């Protein structure tokens, strides 16, 4: 069991951040959890990989479902992220600050107390590419 | 079969130096009266054509012509083992998958032998040389190299203009313009430095400097260079060998055509 | 004019660890370290202008005495700090023989450690590990996350925080007493308000106001330095009626020469860091601001786009 | 000769007394230089406010006529990387002057296009060499500069040129040139400037060229509007009135005839109607929300092309549907 | 007008080799007593100053001074056509947009002629040379080049220190330190190898090795190099020509 | 202490040229009978070992051995000040933090002195040389260099095969294969060109061409090169000095091992 030095100097594996984005703690303020997650997503600098992780995980996550609209609202964000990511190669990277907001929409929409188990993930996109 | 022995590996190395860089694939063909080779660059503005007669070799035997194609780069990679003074023998059977280069020193001592993989190229030798050209001129090849090296710096196009008793090379680009004017003259103190010119019709053609730069390499094979120009066909720059010649045919720029 | 005078940030730059009005805990820690010796590898992180470089400079000076010239190796971001430098010069300095007191060590100060390449940072690990008995490393950075975890594992971590109102007020009062400047309470309050925990910026604004008007008054401070930009943007976004926000944007920001890019970007920051409203409405406002940011980056940056962004934010806040 | 330069370049201020509009910063900089304490300056402001002219006149007043040799002026046109900093800026700061004795000046004009690594390397050059040299950073956007570099310099915000200063400069130009200007024409000129002296000088030269006369006549509003292609307040208010009150077909015909009689652009009419409707005291803000949203959408669509007639009809319908909620 | 014919194109080529790399723009001015040229690098720590008197030419005619500025790189690009033995004639009218370089071989044979585009540079020649320097020394230029080439490897700064009868070059950096100490001496077996030193005051200045490296190029123009140092001004390194000289003024470090 | 004066700085410069590139750190040790030095590359397939006896120096004094380690690159950077004809003196105290290189011209004139920073290296000199090798051969080093330079172009592996009275170098790669066969012979017209071979057992080993290329540098120190091969240990290539030698021990490729 070695992890103390990691907590001391290492960040949050993007996978751990994805599993944390689908978890809500019932004992903490939702706003404090949101700012903690925002800081973790910003410190990682790899918002794209976190979002791709969220995209692969969301169909397998338990989320109180009314008509699966939550997925429809998230397709519009994901489309907003793809436009932003295309614009990063055309324009000086001022737009990079908004990239951390798209992963946090998953915490708002799909974050549930039911999601206690870590879902492992893979990279279907590199294989598909 | 192919069986050609060069007295000095150096001659073959300089010949290949001429095809070098400007072309990738070369098609050789040995036969009863010698060896010929042709290579065309990708844009098809330059043709490199070689002819080596039987007498240029120390030993040559051919009872059955063989055509073989190969990658120029692969060949030159192997063409620095000749020690220049080494003896070089090119060898191949009648239906080859490879070409053997055999370098040997006078004594039995050291024998470097290579087996180069061949490429299949559709045999299609061009015969674009003209009966008469508008103008013909020869001058020392080192002089031609300098003329080309001067002007090249100024533009990607070098114009050659010929009028009675006058040959003028011109380049004009961003930093300015330049010109080299030479006049025909017979030097008896040594005629290898003379500049001959036979003009049937004034000519004025433009060539891509990058190509003329490839062509000047022939200086290493001959003291003089012959230049034949026509408004009807590619220009011919020729470097004579003892029993043979290396020729470069270059298409004039149309306005933009190398 | 022939020559200038030294600025108050450089002239009154602290040379002893007691003159630092920063974080008291870390300051007393470094003071006791310099008193006892055995300085370990350290990484000081924080925000610009809070006393990080001055702190490590004072520590090295007090710890080395007169041997500071030949025992301290300073490398800033202005010098080459690649793999080759770490391989040759840092290793030669760490391997260099030097007779020091039995409580001191050679110090390698690396300013702006967050800018060193990954190769140099990786090579520095064994460099600081094999010579940890005669050479010590002190990094000064703004983002501790930019330094690799192996390097952070071999050193102490000192996180400097913002300077409270009392500390900056005390330092400014000391500077005024040392300079005999005419001031007033509201002027110092405006200076500290425009400083935002930045001691260097506070001293710079104080010196500029002194050299421009002589009397440190809130009117002078406000006329020579505009109000904190983010605060007007926050007041514009937190407006209850559309006309008030429009008038604020027109008079305070647009009529004073603030570019639309600065307005929208400052706007994004204010929202991200907002805490008055809920999370969902904040995300919707950020979405609208970012759509305006998109439009602006394409060259369509005008007042109409910002007005439409404010209208959409109010419509979101309109339930 | 200076008679060949354009009016924007010909009338460039050479002394600090020719820089109008900026008074609170100009006086403060003059006091800084006279008393000696000149800190690191950060001139932040919109284009055409006079930051480059201000710093050039300042360096001229400081070093004399030999300014071009005692000052290191770098800009976006020159290669400004981290190695460029390390070599050039550090060698300039560490050494002294070759022509006289005194502090040095490094003018980093348009430093908002510098790399983050360059600013990270320069922020310690400014702090180390601060007794023999100074730094002046000119910027249009303060978001492209790192906060560390932004905190080491004293910030001066160049406000847009007000009416008095721009009219003073216009009078100076009308004195320097054999030209006359109408008062209402001058007001219309100030209206289409937004505090940009470059635009004023350019359009003044252009309307002087439009005169077609030996300049014995005056320049009226018609000349300015026909030369800059800007719509007149009369046609603007007529189109707005026909949109707000008249019929759909009549409004379409009015907009078409107005935009085709003078060759006006739809974007200029959009901006003019936005500026006019900003003073309208309206009812519940829903109408303003709809109006602003639809007008910004139409402007963003025009910024990429399309059918001008379709976009004009869209503007008409958007304004009409927005005002239909005010009843 | 400008009309200057060099006997050997080689002299001009070596002179330009001296401006080469260390400067981008050069301002030439021909006049009744010859040609001068000045070039300052971007950081303004090095000034390259040339003077060629009328006698250095095979033919020189000037009834009206002409000032012309040009890009050094463009000039050198064209300066490899001289065959060294070719004759070179610089030609320009009184209000030029270009400078003509005309290379010709003895016989009418080959004539290479260039028309180089000029740049407009505000005429502002500097006159920073001092009456007296703290110390003055000359030594073979090949020796000076070696001294510079040695030390350069060790540091980006090379210090020159002068005391009575002693000249010492020093470099100290990462891998260690180095020094070259030379002493004044008259060699009658051939005085072009002597090392002279006149010291009015001990000097100790530091220079950027990158610049000294640019300066050593002058070895190709003269057997000896003169070095004049002062604590009040840029150092002067001078390479004499037959009727003329190439000078490099270098500002010391801090 | 260390106090070794070379008559000509050139000898030391050529010796260091031999360690150059192929190794980064060198461990020197001076003692009563001379100076030795060892350097091993990172992959540990090559060991460079030097021995310079007292007689190779113009002046040598040692009353107390000193071991010192240093970066090869730093040393060569400084090793181009010798003028070749300059005198070179290596100097160091008994507990050095640096090594002093002192170059002086005959006359008092110019004195270039360097103080090189040392590295601490755990003293651990290897003694891997064998009593007997399977085969031993010597031949002109320029010839060995050519043999290596030929074959290198063809492959990253060059095989050395020895049978009675036959030495054969072979390379085989993409473009083809090559071989150089040499035979033992005594040339009385000048025996420095002879090729000796003593074979106790036929050998056949493969070496990484990149390493043989590093090794050929020794040609500049000696006219001949001795090559000792064994199937039990690294091969030894040796270049004799007047009182001394430079040795390169190279581990054969296992199948893939340099
Ligand atoms: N605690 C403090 N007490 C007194 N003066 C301070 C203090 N902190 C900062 N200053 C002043 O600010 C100047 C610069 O401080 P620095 O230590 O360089 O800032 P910083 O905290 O290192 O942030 P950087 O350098 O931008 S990453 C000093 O020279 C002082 O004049
Ligand atoms: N305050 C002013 N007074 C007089 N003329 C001015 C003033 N501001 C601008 N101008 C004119 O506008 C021209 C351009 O001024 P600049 O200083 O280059 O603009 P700027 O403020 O630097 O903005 P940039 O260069 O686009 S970042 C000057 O040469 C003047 O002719
Ligand atoms: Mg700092
Ligand atoms: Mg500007």
């Amino acid at each position: 069991n070695t992890w103390a030095s990691s907590n001391k100097d290492s960040p949050i594996s993007w996978f751990k951040i994805v599993n944390q984005l689908f978890r809500k703690d019932p004992h903490r303020d939702i706003k404090e959890q949101f700012y903690e997650l925002l800081n973790q997503v910003e410190l990682n600098g790899n918002s794209d990989r976190i979002l791709q992780g969220c995209f692969n995980i969301f169909p397998y996550v338990k989320y109180s479902d009314n008509g699966i609209r939550k997925p429809a609202n998230i397709s519009d964000w994901l489309f907003f992220h793809d436009l932003m990511y295309q614009s990063m190669y055309a324009h000086n990277g001022e737009l990079l600050r908004y990239s951390a907001l798209v992963p946090l929409v998953f915490f708002q929409t799909f974050g549930d107390i039911a999601n206690k188990d870590d879902i492992r993930m893979k990279n279907s996109e590199y294989e598909q590419r | 079969m192919l069986e050609a022995k060069f007295e000095e590996a150096s001659l073959f190395k300089r010949i290949i130096d001429g095809f070098k860089d400007c072309v990738q694939l070369v098609n050789f063909q040995c036969k009863e009266d010698g060896i010929i080779a042709q290579a065309v660059d990708d844009s098809r503005v330059l043709l490199v054509s070689l002819e080596i007669g039987v007498e240029a070799f120390q030993e040559y035997r051919c009872d059955h012509p063989v055509t073989l194609g190969m990658d120029l780069t692969s060949l030159s990679k192997i063409l620095r083992c000749g020690n220049n003074t080494d003896t070089l023998t090119l060898i191949a059977d009648n239906t080859p998958d490879s070409i053997i280069l055999l370098f040997e020193d006078t004594k039995k001592d050291r024998i470097a032998e290579y087996s180069l993989k061949l490429m299949d190229i559709d045999a299609d030798f061009l015969k674009i040389e003209e009966l008469q050209y508008d103008s013909t001129l020869s001058l020392p090849s080192s002089e031609f190299s300098k003329i080309v090296r001067d002007l090249s710096q100024l533009s990607d196009s070098i114009n050659i203009m010929i009028t009675k008793e006058t040959i003028k090379f011109v380049a004009d680009g961003d930093i300015g313009s330049g010109s080299v004017i030479i006049k025909p003259f017979v030097d008896m103190e040594h005629p290898e430095t003379s500049i001959k010119l036979e003009m049937d019709q004034p000519v004025d053609l433009t060539f891509g400097a990058k190509y003329l730069l490839d062509i000047i390499k022939g200086s290493s094979l001959s003291d003089r260079v012959g230049i034949r120009l026509s408004s009807e066909a590619p220009a011919l720059f020729q470097f004579d060998l003892k029993s043979g010649f290396l020729q470069f045919f270059l298409a004039p720029k149309f306005n933009d055509e190398e | 004019t022939l020559s200038l005078q030294l600025p108050w940030v450089e002239k009154y730059r602290p040379q002893v660890l007691s003159d630092i009005v920063g974080n008291k805990e870390t300051i007393d820690r470094l003071q006791q370290i310099a008193k006892d010796g055995n300085m370990p590898h350290m990484i000081i992180s924080g925000m610009p202008g809070i006393g990080k470089t001055t702190s490590v400079h004072c520590l090295a000076h007090e710890l080395l005495g007169r041997s500071y010239a030949d025992g301290v190796l300073e490398l800033n971001a202005s010098d080459d700090r690649g793999i080759d430098v770490v391989r040759n010069q840092i290793k030669h300095f760490a391997q260099k023989k030097l007779h020091l007191p039995p409580g001191k060590h050679k110090i390698v100060i690396l300013d702006e450690a967050d800018s060193m390449t990954a190769g140099a940072q990786q090579a520095l690990r064994r460099t600081m590990e094999l010579y940890s008995n005669s050479t010590r490393f002190a990094f000064a950075c703004n983002q501790s996350n930019k330094i690799i975890e192996p390097l952070q594992s071999r050193c102490a971590i000192l996180r400097y925080s913002k300077l409270s109102d009392e500390d900056v007020l005390k330092r400014l009062l000391q500077i005024i007493k040392l300079e005999d400047v005419k001031y007033t309470n509201d002027g110092l309050e405006a200076i500290i308000f425009t400083a935002e925990g930045d001691m260097r910026q506070a001293i710079n604004n104080l010196q500029s106001t002194v050299a421009g008007h002589g009397l440190v008054n809130a009117d002078n401070v406000f006329k020579i330095v505009d109000s904190p930009h983010p605060l007007i943007v926050k007041k514009m976004l937190l407006a209850s009626n559309l006309e008030d926000s429009i008038q604020i944007l027109r008079t305070d920001l647009w009529k004073k020469g603030y570019s639309s890019i600065d307005i929208v970007t400052t706007s994004f920051r204010v929202t991200k860091n907002l805490a008055q409203v809920k999370e969902s409405v904040r995300l919707e406002m950020i979405k609208e601001i970012g759509l305006t940011h998109m439009r602006i980056l394409e060259g369509v940056g005008t007042y109409l786009q910002l007005a439409s962004m404010l209208a959409k934010i109010h419509k979101l806040n309109n339930k | 000769s200076k008679e060949n330069l354009p009016w924007v370049e010909k009338y460039r201020p050479e002394t600090l007394d020719e820089v109008y509009g900026q008074n609170e910063v100009i006086t403060t900089v003059r006091k800084f230089v006279d008393e000696g304490k000149l800190p690191h300056l950060l001139f932040y402001g919109p284009p055409g406010t006079g930051k480059t002219s201000t710093i050039v006149a300042l360096a001229r007043e400081i070093y004399g006529k030999n300014y071009s040799n005692m000052v290191l002026e770098l800009n976006a046109s020159d290669d400004r990387g981290i190695d460029v900093v390390r070599n050039q800026i550090k060698d300039f700061a560490s050494t002294r002057q070759i022509f006289s004795k005194g502090f040095k000046l490094i003018i980093l004009d348009e430093a908002d296009a510098m790399t983050n690594a360059a600013q990270n390397a320069l922020r310690r050059v400014i702090e180390r060499y601060t007794k023999n040299t100074r730094f002046c950073v000119l910027a249009n956007y303060a978001h492209k500069l790192t906060p560390a570099l932004l905190s080491r310099c004293t910030r001066f915000r160049f406000q847009p040129l007000p009416q008095e200063a721009i009219e003073r400069r216009i009078a100076n130009v009308l004195v320097h040139e054999k030209l006359k200007l109408s008062p209402n024409a001058e007001k219309a000129l100030i209206e289409l400037s937004n505090g940009d002296m470059r635009r004023v000088l350019n359009v003044l030269q252009s309307c002087k060229a439009t005169l077609d006369n030996p300049d014995e006549d005056e320049i009226s509003d018609d000349v300015i509007y026909e030369c800059c292609g800007a719509p007149r307040p009369s046609d603007l208010k007529a189109v707005l009135k026909s949109i707000l009150e008249d019929d759909w077909g009549t409004a379409h015909y009015t907009l078409n005839k107005v935009r085709s009689a003078k060759g006006l652009a739809l974007i200029d009419l959009i901006e003019g109607i936005v500026k006019i409707l900003e003073d309208y005291e309206l009812q519940n803000e829903e109408t303003r929300v709809h109006l602003l949203t639809k007008l910004a959408d139409i402007e963003y669509s025009i910024s990429k092309g399309g059918n001008d007639q379709i976009q004009g009809s869209a503007v008409i319908g958007a304004i009409k549907a927005s005002f239909e909620n005010e009843t």
